[PDB]
């Protein structure tokens, strides 16, 4: 496989750019999508070998509730390390959490959100390898047309990118501040994260928002900052929430444990 | 242009390092941390590193630098690694070599810190 032609894309609308590119909305072979464009520093034949064979693990269409890369653009020859996935109307659970001004999603379909990802990551955890450098978070999970979330596999970051810069501290393991991968137990790590969604989802609040980034590792890591837990919420929720963050990352349950506690709270 | 700053104005270059100790104080206090001492107190590489991470967004995982560095080539890989992130930024390439930072050449210190402070002036 020898990538997306990137002459292929049809570039309709600008929609971000920052630290890491630009975010486009496009056409592609009949799909609507959104084009990553990747900015880097120093970019050399060593990278690009990377970057194409790191992609190709992203592209993963079996489960409902993981969003794949449609596919990259190699560069050479395309201008940049390109990467495409289907658009998503509703964009990130962060946007619709956060930034929704047309209505306010209610708990039942929060609680099907906690479900569909604890879903998609129970499968992406059955994986081996895992796919590396994968974080969780809200700005990592897309909603679909039928509100359906789905983890994001081109929010993935590549062995090129920013190794020792973290833009969503708030959603990692405190063990994941300060230790490196290997050294963690990956499974366990993301489970934290999960957490701190739930977090999200119960509060409707960005957590940490308050503080910036360095902050927030640096206090998390070495001052024990933890997310508040909510005042007047149920005893179930209250337990849930509370065993996904354990302090002891080998106490926390699998996601294809609480897979089966979320489905009896649907309804 | 910094060289005259430094070596022809001593009645600009104290409401400089005035002004650059409100500079890194503005960020770093966020993290109780205090700067009095321009001449030695970035030489290690830690405060450097944190800085960017305050003027730039980021949190830096403890790994990827070393927060009590413990050797002159700690300090100055930890340089090193802040002047990658400077790069990173849109800087360009820091003149002092890293070695000038860790060894307190004043003139390299001030400089840097002064390039951080025409960058990151209007950061809150």
């Amino acid at each position: 496989h020898s990538g997306i032609d990137f002459k292929q894309l049809n570039f309709l609308t600008k929609l971000n750019e920052n630290h890491s590119g630009e975010l486009w909305k496009g056409r592609w072979q009949g799909n609507d999508i959104v084009v990553k464009v990747l900015k880097v520093r120093d970019w050399s034949t060593r990278k690009s070998r990377d970057f194409n064979e790191e992609c190709p693990r992203l592209r993963i269409f079996s489960h409902p509730n993981v969003l794949p890369v449609l596919g990259a653009c190699q560069s050479p020859p395309a201008p940049h390390p390109t990467l495409i996935t289907h658009w998503m109307p509703y964009g990130s659970l962060y946007n619709v959490l956060h930034e929704g001004t047309n209505f306010v999603v209610d708990q039942s379909q929060a609680v099907k959100f906690a479900l569909d990802m604890a879903r998609g990551m129970a499968f992406l955890h059955t994986l081996e390898p895992l796919i590396p450098r994968h974080a969780l978070n809200s700005r990592s999970v897309m909603i679909d047309e039928d509100m359906t979330a789905r983890i994001s596999m081109a929010d993935v970051k590549f062995s090129f990118q920013s190794p020792g810069r973290m833009y969503a501290p708030a959603w990692v393991a405190p063990e994941a501040l300060q230790k490196k991968p290997e050294d963690t137990n990956r499974r366990s790590a993301d489970m934290w994260s999960f957490a701190v969604l739930l977090w999200e989802l119960v509060t409707r609040e960005v957590p940490f928002a308050d503080l910036s980034n360095m902050e927030i590792g640096m206090k998390v890591a070495l001052e024990g900052l933890r997310p508040t837990i909510p005042p007047g919420i149920s005893p179930h929720v209250s337990k849930l929430m509370k065993i996904c963050m354990n302090e002891d990352p080998a106490k926390r349950p699998k996601f294809d444990m609480i897979v089966p506690i979320l489905e009896k709270m649907q309804d | 242009a910094f060289d005259t700053l430094f070596d022809h104005a001593p009645d600009k270059l104290n409401v400089v390092k005035k002004t650059l100790i409100t500079f890194v104080n503005k960020h770093l206090n966020k993290l109780n941390l205090e700067v009095t001492e321009l001449e030695t107190q970035f030489a290690d590489g830690v405060y450097l590193v944190l800085l960017m991470g305050l003027l730039e967004g980021y949190f830096v995982p403890l790994h990827s630098f070393f927060l009590t560095p413990d050797s002159f080539e700690q300090k100055v890989l930890n340089v090193s690694f802040a002047f990658e992130l400077m790069q990173d930024g849109g800087l360009e390439k820091p003149k002092p070599r890293p070695e000038d930072i860790v060894n307190c050449d004043l003139k390299s210190t001030l400089r840097v810190l002064y390039n951080l402070f025409t960058k990151y002036r209007n950061v809150e």
